């Protein structure tokens, strides 16, 4: 895997 | 939202399992007809990934069609290799094929594999 | 093949256009019910997402259902939260919903949903 | 974009 777009 | 946090995987995820169904031949609504070879694909992946079958399906008496006719010189390797595509990702792009290839994704209206087409072509001569 | 080539951007264009198909109500096939609401979504979509999904369309009797009615205890913001997930990777997790996207992943069998819900909520413990 | 995978 989850990330910051 | 501007909050979200994103799963970079999921969309080749979803592609993956959507080529799985393919593979097994689950919910798939349409027949492809090149020349004597036939294709089951999924009318929604088709659109998403092919301009000429984003207007077909959207078309009102076509969009009800199971089984849809392809111009007699598209080449069944040269289409098969851009349904792989379309449900994977990966073009099989080789010497043998690339003008069959570089010619049916001119048909279905798929300009980033015509462009590859063209540089590999290009490199060449 | 050994010999394919890759175009990076596929997975996510392919899923963007069929979010853009769903938003325009293009070829949508089921209604999701959770109590009061509606929600329109591609069956190959929902499989492709979903454990649970995956079970009911595979199902010889349910594969045929226009309309599926999920369990009353489901939450339809929670519900709305992971199909828009589904179609976009993004997940608008927040503290005023993460128990309602928690119960409904574990629900539709949605594991790195769940994964990351319980990593936000121990944070905050 | 393309890329050797
Ligand atoms: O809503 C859409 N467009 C905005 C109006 C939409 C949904 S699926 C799709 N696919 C395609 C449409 C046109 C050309 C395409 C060329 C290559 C690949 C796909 C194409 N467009
Ligand atoms: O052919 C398949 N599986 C191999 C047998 C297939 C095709 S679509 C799909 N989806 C799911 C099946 C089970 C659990 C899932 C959990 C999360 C997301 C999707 C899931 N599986
Ligand atoms: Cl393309
Ligand atoms: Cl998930």
């Amino acid at each position: 895997a989850w990330v910051i777009p | 939202a501007d909050s979200c946090i994103q799963f970079t995987r999921h969309a080749s995820d979803v592609l993956l399992n959507l080529n799985r169904l393919r593979s097994r031949d689950i919910l798939t609504d349409v027949v492809i007809v090149v020349s004597r070879e036939q294709f089951r694909a999924h009318k929604t992946v088709l659109m998403a990934c092919s301009g000429l079958f984003y207007s077909i399906f959207t078309d009102q008496l076509k969009c009800n069609l199971s089984v849809i006719n392809l111009d007699p010189e598209i080449n069944p390797e040269g289409f098969c290799i851009l349904l792989d595509f379309m449900y994977t990702s990966r073009l099989n792009l080789r010497e043998g094929n690339i003008m069959a290839v570089m010619a049916t994704a001119m048909y279905l209206q798929m300009e980033h594999v015509v462009d590859t087409c063209r540089k590999f072509i290009k490199a060449s001569e």
